[PDB]
């Protein structure tokens, strides 16, 4: 569980490189977070890596 | 980052 967390926080980290407005502004960051949890309320988003579920989350926001 | 991963680990 340990290495897995570490791993999960590198992938965070490259979404967030890609997208860093994310980490730059409160609302993006707050709109963002709303979606990731609409997400992971899908049946089957156990499934989803957490690069998956953030990108379909950021691409949520850009619907 | 933490909040990210932990909301993930949740899910």
């Amino acid at each position: 569980f340990c290495e897995k967390y570490k791993q999960t926080k590198e992938q965070a980290l490259t979404f967030f490189q890609e997208h860093p407005q994310y980490m730059r502004s409160k609302e993006d960051e707050e709109q963002l977070m709303t979606e990731f949890k609409k997400v992971l309320l899908e049946p089957g988003s156990k499934n989803l890596s957490i690069y998956q579920t953030l990108l379909a989350a950021h691409e949520r926001l850009q619907a | 980052l933490q909040k990210w991963v932990r909301v993930y680990l949740d899910r």
